[PDB]
């Protein structure tokens, strides 16, 4: 159940990213109902609202940088994340990740690409199945997530 | 050379960075 795990994660991150922004189509509700998954989503909200905040101006203008349209959208996805991670992976470079992920949502639901923003929640969730699980599993999986930020 | 390739090195260093404040 490892591909719906990342995707409730990912989904939970970008509601409330969307909600925040004033763009969330109705209201923001957790539908998280793992303790410990709920507890995964709220922490990675809040080191990902920090690392936005720290590189708020590069998050803010890096879709418009890759002249995103609906065909190049899942290549520049894969393109960029793969790039990120091809020096190597480690829980930093997850949440960049995973925030440049929410800029893409926003971009798409600010730019005339609303309908995508569902696709980025496929987006990810894959990426992190099949690119990233064997390595967030060698690193004690999301306990080792918690340890690393506290 | 790519914005591709330019914008994920970039987010690699961001997220190295971010990193360094949890293990000080």
């Amino acid at each position: 159940s490892q591909f719906l795990v990342y995707k409730n994660i990912i989904k939970d991150y970008i509601q409330s990213r969307l909600f925040n922004e004033g763009l969330l189509d109705g209201p923001y509700r957790c539908d998280i109902k793992d303790v410990k998954t709920k507890k995964v989503s709220e922490r990675l909200k809040e080191v990902g609202n920090e690392l936005e905040g720290k590189f708020k101006d590069s998050f803010s203008n890096m879709c418009e940088r890759l002249t995103i349209t609906d065909t190049t959208a899942y290549p520049t996805f894969v393109g960029v994340v793969n790039e990120l991670f091809s020096t190597g992976i480690n829980w930093g470079r997850i949440v960049a990740f995973i925030v440049f992920s929410s800029r893409l949502a926003i971009h798409f639901k600010r730019n005339g690409m609303p309908e995508y923003v569902k696709s980025v929640y496929g987006w990810v969730a894959r990426y992190m199945h099949t690119k990233l699980s064997t390595w967030i599993e060698a690193n004690r999986s999301w306990d080792g997530f918690l340890d690393h930020f506290d | 050379s790519s914005p591709t390739s330019e914008i994920g090195r970039h987010l690699a260093q961001l997220g190295d960075s971010y990193s360094v404040r949890f293990q000080n």
